[PDB]
């Protein structure tokens, strides 16, 4: 029973750390996605006013 | 979703003041007598009052 136990444990384990490695690089390259578009909504913006 | 929306509108009104810009300038250059034409009208009225 001991063993069972362990073996359980060593899946969820291998399946969290999986994830969270794949998880982190998603939200770096979305954050990035985000900042860039973000910075285009700004020129715009910019321009716009100075017409006005 | 947002951030799309935002630039779209933008990009939208661009455009349409970029229109109103164009009309706006066939009509500037003689600008360069303004401050002059002031103190003029200013100095006729002083004088007068």
């Amino acid at each position: 029973m001991v063993e069972m136990i362990e073996s359980q444990t060593l899946l969820l384990t291998y399946l969290t750390i999986k994830m969270q490695k794949n998880l982190f690089r998603l939200e770096e390259k979305a954050e990035r996605n985000l900042l860039l578009v973000n910075d285009q909504k700004d020129q715009l913006q910019e321009t716009i006013h100075m017409m006005k | 979703q947002l951030l799309i929306k935002q630039i779209r509108d933008m990009r939208s009104e661009h455009v349409a003041l970029q229109n109103q810009q164009k009309l706006a300038e066939k009509v500037d250059r003689k600008i360069s007598d303004k401050d002059e034409n002031i103190q003029k009208t200013r100095c006729m009225w002083n004088t007068i009052m």
